[PDB]
Formats: C-alpha cells, structure tokens, sequence
C-alpha cells in the first residue's frame, strides 16, 4: 500500500526482449589461501 | 596422530580369545586414511 513496498521485485524476460533486458547467467569462484595444505589442485602431466 | 596439520589414523583388525582385551599377540598397525586438515588439537572425546 501506500508507504509500503513490496521487499522484491521480479523480472521481465521474453525472447523479444533487448539485449539489456535479455538474459544472462554469473558464476562467481573464489579462492582463498589458509594455513592448511592444498586440496584442490590443477592436473599434473605425465610422461609414459 | 597430529603432524604438520595433519591427522593420521592407522587401524589394525585382529582376531582375540583370551578374556584379557589385549592379549600377548604382537601384531603390525596399517595406514586406513589421511587427512590434509589444519586445526589445532588439543582435546578428544569418544562417542558410544
């Protein structure tokens, strides 16, 4: 009502849509560095 | 165990029969997993 608005608002996608308006999905990775060993790890090459 | 930031444990399966939990029997204790884990140890409690 008045004084009083809704906390969320939703969104409006269509196909038709601008490229503004269009769609689009984020993915976020972080990394972080503590005092413990390493446990994730990139691959490491091997030789026959 | 607790070393570098590291938690060992090794465990060992063996047959008794004496009524003495732990018997004369001299037997080796494997590796079972390791844990790459930083935490400061300090206190244990066991769980039934």
């Amino acid at each position: 009502g008045f004084n009083c608005y809704f906390p969320l608002q939703s969104y409006g996608f269509q196909p038709t849509n601008g490229v503004g308006y269009q769609p689009y999905r984020v993915v976020v990775l972080s990394f972080e560095l503590l005092h413990a060993p390493a446990t994730v790890c990139g691959p490491k090459k091997s030789t026959n | 165990k607790n070393i570098d930031g590291y938690f060992k444990i090794y465990s060992k399966h063996t047959p008794i029969n004496l009524v003495r939990d732990l018997p004369q029997g001299f037997s080796a204790l494997e590796p079972l997993v390791d844990l790459p884990i930083g935490i400061n140890i300090t206190r244990f409690q066991t769980l039934l």
